[PDB]
């Protein structure tokens, strides 16, 4: 029964090294449509310029071509974004066009030389991006002063450090077609840098709250328990406090984001979560069966799969061991992290 | 016993299985008076079985009052895990029929006024648009009859008088949702299943308010045009209209974003209930109007765009049908082999230029709304 279905998602849920990359691959027979992200280790927090971002407007370019252009005349719409920690590339397309489209971003991605024309112009369509959830996008953006303090050396080094196969993932979802070498001839187009080393440039009118307890999906299902918890306290209550996540594939602890003018109110509903000694238990098993209803419904859509895939590294990790973690929560945990939320919240 | 077992093969084998009703109101939603009262009970009533149906294996509950193609349709939806998957079996269609005629009326009113606070708030949010508000008073004026654009959602003035002995009148909505003839539809295994062939004649509304301008006095500019076509077949209404409306106005370089950039937010969309397509645009707006109207005027189409768009409508089609309510959805509305994806896909395939050409000698101009 329900062991089976477990068991029917892993039988087609794969990830293999793909030359100096790594392919995580989700097949889906009958579908209409077929997902490929590429997914690289860069985001807003690597540089607090707005490099990173700056680089994802660079990529759409080769020799003066426009990848945009060139996938809008295949019939495939390439949308790319920039995150707190990665730059993603995805696009959907029929299944038998997906190995020639993804070698062709592969080509512009894995591309290391940027003219100053090209510079300077798409300096000034992301100046008039930042003159156009607010300070995560001025973030990731930055300003006009300090993405006036790069050029070309600046973004060409970067591109070689971070734009490479070692730390590119790659997500497949839909078809049933495995994803090599021999089609993607690009996944070995590697520098002299290797894949470089997680550094995180956090950084006055906000607090993070760290949930650390357990391993790294463990923290993810207490920090999503924890803030339900707390927003439905809130409710009854009508607390005005937004609560935050910082919920990133290269941490392994997640963080609470709340407002320091709303913290008095927040640490008052984290002391009363363990007032009713029944709440977290019965909060916990209805947030088991509303994790398994909402994975189960969003495995249908290829873009919630692959959310499972950044957010729980889904792929790395089996759906088993996914659902394992999960049923693995107690009111200890719950506990447990309530207490280091208070003592962090005490100084 | 169903009298048919309609099977279309070749479908997206999903996680969850689907059972769904629509029962058919032969009046057109115009016709129907007590309108906003069918449209708050039946919400009083999917929140309150959904209470007591939505448990493991059922995923999602769906019971509304929709409107498609100007006619009132009850449809109950199921979503649940498949029996081969799920550690409980799922209830027949004869138990959530018992349900529906268990649920207690005092449940009913301890939701009579969050329903209506919700509904209102969609009437509201539906009228109450920076771009979408054009195109509602168009179709107000063009069809002389507040129902097909305003009142869609339903009437404020009558909504908002609404008091709870509406409780009265659930009895009749239980009995036309559990015992009103309809079509069952069953997504499972690869599969969609049709208990019966029956297209519901389609309804669309005949302007009478020709050459509409909507002068509108404001201060902060937007303006709205709207067009119709002539002869409009299942083919043209389904694929070729909403292909020529991404040709124009949405297909990366439309036409309208090209022509317009010459002056240098420009939105287009084809009312498939009103047969309406318009061309929404934010002094400067006297020249776009002028320039609008002359490049739909003078409107040329070639095989090579032709082409990309076949490929772009075929794509949105396609992820539409990657969701599991997409295709339900598309089943349900479509008519005859439409109902079909891999023959509704074959169709837009199979479409050529001179289908626009004969789309383009039927298209006219019927009003223009400026604030």
């Amino acid at each position: 029964l329900n062991k089976s279905f477990v068991k029917k998602l892993d039988e087609s849920l794969n990830r293999k090294q793909v030359g100096s990359t790594n392919v995580t691959r989700y097949k889906i027979e009958d579908s209409y449509l077929v997902l490929a992200a590429v997914r690289v280790g860069i985001g807003g927090l690597t540089y607090h310029n707005g490099a990173a971002h700056f680089l994802e407007h660079l990529k759409f370019w080769r020799y003066g071509e426009n990848i945009y252009n060139l996938f809008f005349q295949r019939g495939a719409i390439l949308n790319a974004y920039t995150t707190l920690e990665f730059t993603d590339y995805v696009f959907l397309s029929k299944e038998e066009s997906i190995n020639e489209n993804l070698n062709l971003l592969l080509t512009f991605l894995y591309h290391h030389q940027y003219d100053e024309k090209t510079i300077s112009l798409e300096r000034n369509i992301i100046i008039n991006e930042i003159n156009g959830i607010e300070k995560e996008r001025h973030c990731i953006l930055g300003s006009a002063e300090s993405i006036s303090r790069m050029g070309r050396k600046e973004f060409e080094l970067i591109s070689q450090k971070y734009y490479t196969p070692e730390n590119t993932s790659i997500y497949v979802i839909g078809g049933n077609q495995d994803i090599d070498l021999f089609h993607i001839p690009t996944a070995v187009m590697t520098t002299q840098y290797g894949k470089p080393t997680h550094k995180v440039n956090v950084n006055k009118d906000m607090i993070l709250l760290p949930v650390e307890h357990g391993d790294y999906l463990k923290n993810r299902m207490i920090c999503h328990l924890i803030a339900d918890m707390i927003k439905h306290l809130a409710q009854q209550l009508e607390y005005d406090v937004s609560v935050g996540l910082f919920i990133s594939t290269n941490q392994h602890s997640c963080y609470l984001k709340v407002k320091k003018s709303d913290q008095k109110r927040f640490s008052s509903l984290i002391q009363q979560l363990s007032m009713d000694e029944h709440f977290i238990e019965t909060y916990i098993k209805d947030y088991q069966w509303r994790f398994m209803n909402e994975l189960v419904i969003n495995f249908n859509q290829l873009h919630n799969i692959y959310d499972y895939m950044t957010e729980y590294r889904l792929g790395e990790y089996t759906v088993a061991e996914l659902f394992g973690s999960l049923d693995s929560v107690d009111k200890l945990d719950i506990l447990a992290v309530r207490n280091e939320l208070i003592n962090q919240l005490t100084v | 016993q169903d009298p048919m077992d309609i099977k279309i093969n070749g479908i997206k084998k999903y996680t969850i299985h689907v059972l769904a009703k629509v029962s058919a109101s032969g009046m057109e939603f115009t016709q129907e008076k007590d309108f906003e009262h069918q449209l708050l009970l039946t919400d009083m009533l999917e929140t309150v079985i959904r209470k007591s149906v939505e448990v493991n294996p059922v995923l999602h509950f769906h019971l509304r009052k929709s409107i498609i193609m100007n006619h009132s349709y009850f449809i109950l939806g199921l979503n649940y895990i498949p029996p081969a998957f799920a550690t409980k079996n799922v209830k027949s269609i004869h138990e959530i029929y018992q349900a529906i005629q268990d649920v207690n009326d005092l449940q009913l009113l301890d939701e009579f006024e969050k329903s209506k606070e919700k509904l209102i708030n969609k009437i509201q949010q539906y009228k109450h648009s920076d771009s979408h508000s054009g195109s509602i008073r168009l179709k107000d004026r063009l069809f002389a009859d507040k129902k097909y654009g305003s009142d869609r959602l339903g009437n404020f003035e009558k909504m908002n008088k609404i008091t709870d002995n509406i409780i009265y009148a659930a009895p009749d909505m239980v009995n036309k949702i559990c015992e009103g003839d309809g079509l069952f539809y069953h997504i499972n295994d690869g599969a969609i299943h049709i208990s019966n062939i029956k297209d519901f004649n389609y309804y669309i509304p005949a302007v009478i308010n020709e050459g509409v301008e909507d002068i509108r006095t404001d201060f902060s500019s937007i303006l709205t045009c709207a067009y119709t076509f002539e002869h409009v077949t299942d083919l043209e209404r389904e694929i070729l209209i909403p292909m020529f409306d991404g040709y124009i106005g949405k297909y990366g370089h439309s036409v309208l974003f090209k022509t317009l950039r010459l002056v240098d937010h420009i939105s287009s969309h084809y009312d498939q209930e009103s047969n309406l397509l318009f061309i929404t645009v934010l002094n400067q707006l006297s020249t776009i109007l002028t320039k609008i109207q002359h490049t739909i005027e003078s409107i040329e189409f070639d095989s090579v765009s032709f082409s990309l768009s076949k490929v772009m409508f075929e794509n949105e089609s396609r992820f539409r049908f990657e969701d599991i309510n997409g295709l339900l959805s598309h089943v349900i509305k479509q008519h005859g082999e439409y109902k079909n994806p891999e023959s509704f896909l074959k169709a837009i395939q199979n479409t050529d230029i001179a289908d626009f050409y004969r789309l383009k000698a039927n298209m006219r101009w019927v009003g223009t709304s400026i604030v």
